[PDB]
RNA sequence: GGAAACUCAAAGAGUGCUAUCGGAGUGCGCGAGAGCAUUUCCGGCAGCAGAUCAGCUGU
């Protein structure tokens, strides 16, 4: 056999650990036999990933009585000895093997990472590139291993190249997931605002702008627009000419709705340049594609468009006599595209009414004015 | 009062679940295994009585063979299945023993072929291109060495130049050639031994001892600035390229047949020579061989080391073929097939445990060297097995019948009785020393491993 | 020297590392030819350490074309840069057994440190793979190959055949 | 701590000193790394100890020990008491698993006796001696009135046997697969029951024999006789291999530990002996007690018990090398240095006829009049079996692996000296200093043969005198030289 | 080293230093040139304006009362805002000063 | 004579089931270790202190 084996081989910690007086030898034989039911069980014919935890549970309950019987008796921490060390490199021999006979629970996968994470002071991240690299290779699909990991990568060692190459690897291992590529670009204004902190640092004792976030959101666009359209379409290219303008709609407006969650999760961020890139976003929501769908269809998105257009500036402030100040600009342009709309007129008044009522003395008077000289006297 | 009594339980013995493995509760005291050594002693019998049943030695031949029996055969070093043959009417054959099949062959020259090597030729006015194509050369005696390409589909890294990429050409005639394995450099035998590289048509050098004939050479495996030769001035020569000389020279009884060195020890070789025992002899001591392996009834053709470095592969001018141990002397085991005529060349393969044998019928035939070790890959319970067996048949191969089952083979008729006949030969010529060294006073003991020197330039330092 | 192997699959790619040999020498005796078709013996020999599945249908279909012409692609260039390590020119250059000389060259364009292989070890390996199926990849996916395999080919041969569907 | 139980008990040449070095160490190494096996052994033994002064250990019964014993345990203390078939012969298997009773009158049955599973039982009608088994369940010998049989595990009667002219001591011997009988006549033979061949015929020349055990350790056959002689036989030379004067007139029992080391042997002029068996050294005496001891056995632990009819007497540990663990049968005087018995139990009016110890359990089963009674006895089992060998949790699959493994590594018969370690030695011609020479018309025919057969024998004796040749007043000194 | 070698009591037969390089880990970029479109278009963003550890050694290498209560935010704040290679030379530069200042 | 297989035993075939000192430093090997091995921080102790870890205080 080699459970024979297994347990032979897990011997002289219970020698040491009888030589020095915090364990006699009934108990000790007593979790032998225990531990022995417990291997045998584990290495069956058919075991399961149930036996492998609960096993797991044995032994970081007997580290931990092996640690209080040490604070206890010898009352010392470190025995510096065989008996310290052994059962967490036991944990790992059986964490090695449970993912070895059994690869595709990402609960026992994700119960060895945040292990080996824990006891990372002994062992350091050699063990988790190594585990963490292997887990990308058995299952390169899952996107919650790459963003789990580079979350690592980026808040335990801050690694900014090292976490911008696992991202690009996944990006382009799936790049059909709305969810990576808007964790990349998260990720990706998270370091450029610790750069531009730690600019502010250098200021404080005494070029860079958001255009990697822009192109990785142009690629966003494309890919997903192309990879939604190959989502569907399943194995042939559907060849009727309504049915395809209709689905490029159906694109448009899926493509539009994570567009907007981007607008909504960078507002959210914003601390920058942060009309700048919002107007990247419109100047490309402007400038279509398969359709150029300002006179075609979705008008209300079209509408939408010239909501956050007008409103761009509105979203900032709490001193709204600034915002009744630089009116003037974002009235102007509404009256430039009342000029040109009918009843999407009408929706964009009763949305503008909408927005000024959420808001709410000179400028109040001079650059509705109703609604101003209500907040203003 | 306190008492106790032992506890079975019934679930730490016998399982909860059906599927799960029973316990194999364990106490290894002497007292509970009672006859230790018997036991095993009895294993060690079932393992050659098993060996016995099992020894299959022979695997395959190759192709349909040749025309007219083989007379040179060079296995690769950088591969393993593939292998060249050369034989008697000036053919030269590329087999991938894989499938057992042949590359191409070529029509190679007019004669007698006699010896071919392969080489990864590194030209300079061209890259080594030797992941597509491999290269082999073969000398002949109708003055000829020629160097040829062979397409192989080793790798599958490309999509032409198939043969005779070029000629070398002699005054006199040749006899043998091997490779020297660094920097495209190679050396003959004929008239007087001549090194070539292949960026010139002409020799670049010439290194004899005197005007006398070179039947076989080999380089070393390492330590490759030198090489051995061997001459029917029945004389063992060693040269050294970065003296670029012939460094010593030792005269034996009969002439050697072909030499071999040893790829591990690299100043150890074998020589096999028309007496029919396969000397080994070291090479910075050359008075004398350091062990002599003494059992064929014939001349001995050919030896080649293993790769691991420690078996020996002889073949015989009687139809036979033995593997020997080098710490030992005398013949592990012997194989031999009907269909099978004077055994011209044998070679191990680099996997260490396959030996091309090639006959003089025309077949290159192969041997398993372990006749009993099968080639899958096996359990790990299994091989525990194969092994432990094997140790104990090692640690009791000097028990009388395990030794008279573990020794005996077929060997055929022919072999019998004439080595009957020499053994009482000998026995009579030992009796009548006996009697000699009776009368006379001066007679020195003459020892076995230093009986066939009969003389060495650059005597003694 | 096989160490590393490539499957394609009608769900996936995958990649496998060879732990050890094949008997070179002998391979076609009864013995070693044997083993390939029993299981207990393959995965001694073959374990599996990457696959990833193309999950677009018609990226299955575009994948099935690009091989069928022999050319790679972007989720077989994605795993070989991902699984196949740098051998650095000190030890080798790494070696990769897949199954035909038609797309041999279009790998050993784009990746220089690879060499591919197809000799009758690479076929007999990706033989057996292919035999034992599902059992080597212990789980590693959602959904049987032989319907996945149906859709893709009917889908492959009218992409052949350009049948038109009006 | 442990390692004398597993202990198995200058140079030239350099490389010889390092082989030797390695061997050596690689002996210690072992040794040591299977002595630290016993932590990983499954349980611990047990014991009943006084805790006290007043608290004796052989002022306890089976009613409290019975009391305080595992539910388990307690209904494994069987009484299968049966009264139509006479005095009742007890043989556990070799595992602790099956069970062999015989009566003297008819009855011979083979039962499981921890599962209520009687899988053989033959009424005969004529005296059954003792029975034992062979390997299992599935082959059992009873020596019965003048043929032993060998029968199957349902009860069909396998064989007769030609031979054994009559026999009343029988066993086996395991490993080789010999059965052994001892009969009335002056005989003892051995059996094959593999291939069926008889092996050999010992002719004894001492009187019928009274008693008989086996060594396990070396699978020697312990008789003895009405001489007071214990010999000990194997089927090497006809004759004892050794011969011992253990009591006086005949000796009634005798067993062995199972370690091969002890021999305890009851006589019938009220003596006991205790004996060493690799030294021949008589070890201590036990006199005085009152009737002769009809049957004694040894615990797998070193608990003896004698058993003196009525009573059955156990000791533990006395078989040491003191003085001090002689067995005796009273403290008096305030004698802590004595061996009183471990424990002790009074029958009734029944003469107990055989004793056996469990072999991997605490109990002692004892055979008498009306039946059988196992008694609860804690250290006098061996706790923990080793499952390569014997197993009391076969199943069918396992039960024939270990036959025929068994069957494949039958010993031959030739190989059971007085000490199984001996078959690896050089043959007595040892040379220490070896020397390796180094260092030193058909009358017509036979005419002809024979003058070359002269001719060979003065060459012969010209070279002996060559060779003794080689390795050997006044007017007397003046007439010498003539 | 042959002698050497028949004393050794197990030869395993790869002898010399095998090939044993580790896998191409999904950190290091392998072959150290934009594959996809992806790539491209960040690199050539960032051929311009990056901290490839020269600025941030420059704007870290600066860490008494401030070491006692005083910058108990602003010494956190730099040790938070230190990047990967430029905390790793911290971290050895004040190990080896503390095994000079302690020993 | 039909057989309930749920009493049990001995066996025969077919099917499915597994692998082979501790983190750094330091003389070190071509962004880099798969190892050679320690008196270097060590794995001695508690306290400040950002939430069981990063900077220090002695020892």
């Amino acid at each position: 056999s080699k459970t024979r084996y297994y347990l032979e081989q897990c011997i002289p910690e219970m020698d040491d650990l009888v030589e020095k007086g915090l364990f006699t030898k009934n108990e000790v034989s007593l979790i032998m036999k225990k531990r022995t039911d417990f291997e045998h069980r584990l290495n069956s014919r058919g075991s399961s990933i149930n036996d492998y935890i609960k096993y797991i549970n044995y032994e970081s309950n007997v580290n931990k009585l092996r640690a209080k019987r040490c604070k206890r008796i010898l009352q010392v921490k470190k025995t510096n000895s065989l008996s310290d060390w052994s059962i967490q490199q036991r944990i790992g021999f059986i964490y090695q093997r449970g993912t070895n006979k059994f690869p595709q629970d990402l609960k026992f996968w994700a119960m060895y990472l945040n292990y080996m994470k824990a006891r990372g002071n002994q062992t350091s991240y050699k063990k988790i590139h190594n585990i963490y690299n292997q887990l990308l290779k058995l299952h390169p699909t899952n996107v919650d291993i790459w963003i789990s990991c580079a979350k690592y990568e980026y808040e335990v060692h801050a690694n900014f190249k090292s976490c911008r190459n696992i991202f690009q690897n996944g990006l382009r291992f799936n790049p059909d997931v709305p969810k990576l590529w808007y964790e990349y670009v998260k990720f990706e204004l998270n370091f450029i605002t610790k750069l531009i902190n730690r600019r502010k640092v250098m200021g404080l004792i005494n070029a860079l702008r958001g255009d990697i976030a822009l192109t990785i959101f142009d690629v966003c666009m494309k890919t997903l627009g192309k990879h939604y359209i190959n989502k569907h379409k399943g194995y042939y290219a559907i060849s009727d000419s309504k049915m395809n303008i209709e689905l490029n709609k159906e694109t448009l407006n899926y493509l539009f709705s994570e567009s907007l969650r981007y607008i909504k999760l960078f507002d959210e961020f914003l601390d920058l340049e942060r009309d700048y890139l919002i107007n990247h976003v419109l100047q490309f929501w402007k400038n279509d594609m398969y359709d150029l769908s300002l006179r075609k269809d979705l008008p209300e998105l079209y509408l939408k468009t010239v909501m956050i257009d007008i409103t761009l500036n509105i979203r900032y402030m709490p001193v709204e006599k600034l915002d009744i100040d630089q009116l003037q600009l974002s009235v102007k342009k509404y009256f430039a595209y009342i000029s040109k709309l009918d009843s999407a007129s009408v929706k964009s008044l009763k949305n503008e009414y909408r927005s000024y009522l959420q808001d709410n003395k000179m400028n109040a008077e001079d650059d509705k004015i109703l609604d101003l000289i209500i907040s203003k006297l | 009062m306190k008492i106790k009594t032992i506890k079975r339980s019934a679930d730490d013995y016998v399982p909860v679940k059906s599927t799960q493995e029973s316990q194999m509760p364990r106490n290894l005291n002497p007292e509970l295994h009672p006859f230790e050594r018997a036991r095993e002693y009895t294993k060690a019998l079932n393992a050659t009585k098993l060996e016995r049943m099992f020894a299959k030695p022979f695997v395959g031949q190759l192709g349909y063979g040749h025309r007219d029996g083989v007379y040179a055969i060079a296995k690769n070093y950088g591969s393993l299945n593939k292998l060249a043959t050369g034989s008697a009417d000036g053919v030269i054959k590329y087999w991938n023993m894989s499938t057992r099949e042949e590359f191409v062959s070529f029509k190679a020259h007019y004669g007698l072929v006699t010896g071919l090597c392969v080489t990864q030729p590194r030209f300079h006015d061209k890259k080594p291109d030797l992941k597509s194509q491999n290269f082999m050369l073969s000398c002949s005696d109708d003055k000829t060495v020629k160097l040829w390409s062979i397409n192989v589909d080793d790798y599958s890294n490309k999509n032409n130049e198939e043969g005779l990429i070029r000629t070398f050409d002699g005054e006199s005639a040749f006899q043998g050639i091997d490779s020297h394995r660094e920097n495209s450099t190679f050396a003959t035998g004929g008239a007087k031994i001549h090194l070539w590289d292949v960026n010139r048509l002409k020799p670049v050098s010439d290194l004899s001892w005197g005007a006398d004939n070179i039947t076989s050479l080999k380089f070393n495996q390492n330590e490759t600035d030198i090489l051995a030769s061997t001459g029917s001035d029945n004389s063992i020569v060693l040269y050294d390229l970065r003296t670029n000389s012939p460094t010593q020279k030792i005269v034996q009884t009969m002439r050697t047949n072909a030499i071999c060195w040893n790829p591990m020890e690299a100043f150890n070789f074998v020589t096999a020579n028309e007496d029919h025992n396969a000397y080994y002899y070291d090479m910075r001591n050359l008075s004398r061989s350091l062990n002599v392996f003494k059992d064929h009834v014939s001349a001995v053709m050919d030896v080649d080391f293993s790769p691991t470095g420690d078996e020996i592969v002889t073949g015989s001018y009687d139809k036979s073929i033995r593997i020997y141990k080098t710490n030992h002397g005398h013949s592990r085991e012997i194989y031999h097939t009907k269909r099978m005529q004077h055994v011209f060349q044998v070679k191990y393969s680099m996997d260490s445990k396959y030996i091309i044998s090639g006959s003089d019928d025309g077949n290159v035939r192969l041997w398993r060297s372990k006749a009993w070790e099968r080639s899958n890959v096996k359990t790990t319970r299994e091989k525990n097995k194969l092994e432990y067996d094997e140790k104990l048949k090692e640690r009791f191969r000097h028990m009388p019948e395990i030794k008279r089952i573990s020794r005996h083979r077929h060997v055929p008729q022919v072999i019998k009785k004439a080595q009957e006949i020499k053994n009482i030969e000998l026995s009579s010529i030992k009796r009548r020393e006996a009697n000699e060294r009776r009368t006379r006073k001066d007679m020195p003991y003459i020892s076995e491993r230093k009986k066939q020197i009969v003389g060495t330039v650059h005597k003694y330092e | 020297p096989i160490e590393y192997l490539l499957f394609e699959e009608p769900t996936g790619y995958a990649v496998f590392k060879v732990k050890l040999q094949q008997d070179d020498i002998g391979s076609r005796l009864k013995e070693v030819q044997e083993q390939i078709n029993d299981f207990g013996a393959f995965t001694k020999l073959i374990e599996l350490v990457s696959f990833a599945p193309f999950k677009g249908a018609a990226e299955a279909l575009e994948n099935a074309n690009d091989i069928s012409e022999g050319l790679v692609s972007e989720s077989l260039k994605a795993i070989l840069d991902l699984n196949l390590p740098k051998a650095s020119s000190k030890k080798k250059n790494i070696t990769l057994a897949i199954s035909d000389k038609n797309l041999g060259p279009s790998i050993k364009e784009e990746f220089p440190y690879v060499d591919c292989i197809s000799n009758e070890l690479a076929q007999d390996l990706i033989r057996g793979v292919r035999l034992h199926g599902e059992k080597l990849f212990k789980g590693l996916q959602s959904g049987d190959l032989e319907r996945a395999q149906l859709g893709l080919g009917h889908a492959y041969s009218r992409a052949k055949v350009k049948f038109s569907v009006q | 701590e442990n390692q004398n139980k597993f202990e198995r008990s200058q140079t030239k040449d350099k490389k010889l000193r390092a082989g030797l070095k390695k061997i050596d160490e690689q002996y210690k190494k072992a040794v040591s790394s299977a002595a630290a096996t016993d932590y990983l052994l499954p349980e611990s033994n047990g014991y009943l100890e006084p805790e006290n002064e007043l608290e004796k250990t052989f002022k306890v019964q089976q009613s409290e020990i019975k009391s305080s014993v595992d539910v388990s345990t307690a209904n494994k203390a069987l009484d299968l008491s049966l009264k139509e078939f006479g005095p009742y012969h007890i043989k556990y298997a070799k595992n602790g698993t099956h069970l062999l009773i015989t009566g003297r009158k008819g009855h011979v049955a083979s039962m499981d006796w921890r599962k209520g599973q009687l899988r053989a039982e033959l009424f005969l009608n004529e005296t059954c001696h003792s029975a034992t088994y062979l390997q299992n369940e599935q082959y059992f010998a009873v020596a019965q009135k003048k043929y032993t049989f060998i029968y199957d595990h349902e009860g069909t009667e396998l064989h007769r046997l030609k031979q054994h002219i009559e026999a009343r001591h029988l066993d086996f011997l395991p490993y080789h697969y010999l059965l052994v009988t001892a009969g009335e006549t002056g005989w003892l033979k051995y059996h094959d029951v593999s291939t069926g061949q008889l092996v050999s015929e010992l002719r004894t020349k001492a009187g019928p024999t009274m008693a008989m055990a086996q060594n396990p350790w070396n699978a020697v056959m312990h008789l003895g006789h009405s001489n007071g002689t214990v010999s000990l036989w194997s089927p090497s030379m006809p004759e004892p291999l050794v011969k011992l004067l253990s009591a006086r007139g005949p000796v009634n029992s005798i067993a062995i530990d199972r370690s091969g080391y002890y021999m305890a042997t009851t006589g019938a002029d009220r003596s006991m002996k205790i004996w060493d068996i690799r030294n021949f050294k008589q070890l201590h005496s036990v006199e005085s007690l009152p009737t002769p001891g009809t049957n004694v056995s040894i615990s797998d632990t070193g608990l003896l018990a004698l058993s003196r009819g009525p009573h059955v007497t156990l000791w533990k540990d006395a078989l040491k090398l003191s003085g001090d663990s002689k067995p005796c049968f009273g403290s008096m005087g305030g004698n802590p240095h004595r061996n009183t018995p471990y424990m002790s139990h009074l029958f009734a009016g029944n003469k107990v006829e055989n004793l056996g110890f469990v072999p991997f359990e605490d109990l002692l089963g004892v055979g008498h009049q009306t039946g059988i009674t196992n008694l609860i006895v804690p250290g006098a089992g061996e706790a923990n079996y080793d499952a390569l060998e014997l197993n009391p949790f076969e199943t069918k699959k396992q039960r024939q692996e270990q036959e025929v493994r068994t069957l494949l590594n039958k010993l031959p018969a030739d190989t059971i000296t007085l000490d199984p370690n001996s078959i690896g030695s050089v043959d007595k011609r040892s040379s220490t200093i070896r020397l390796n020479a180094k260092d030193l018309r058909s009358f017509l025919r036979k005419k002809t043969q024979n003058v070359i057969d002269e001719r060979k024998l003065r060459v012969q004796k010209q070279l002996d005198k060559e060779k003794n040749i080689r390795k050997r007043d006044v007017i007397e000194e003046a007439l010498s030289r003539f | 080293i042959v002698q050497q070698n028949r004393r050794a009591d197990h030869l395993i037969f790869p002898l010399n230093k095998p090939t044993e390089h580790n896998h191409a880990s999904a950190f290091t970029r392998t072959q150290d040139v934009p594959q996809t479109e992806l790539q491209e278009k960040v690199d050539q963003v960032l051929q311009e304006s990056n901290l490839a550890n020269p600025e941030k050694d420059s704007k870290f290498e600066e860490l008494a009362r401030t070491n006692a209560e005083g910058a108990i935010i602003v010494e956190e704040e730099s040790d938070g805002e230190p990047l990967q290679d430029g905390q790793n030379n911290q971290q050895d530069e004040e190990a080896k000063d503390v095994n000079p200042w302690l020993a």
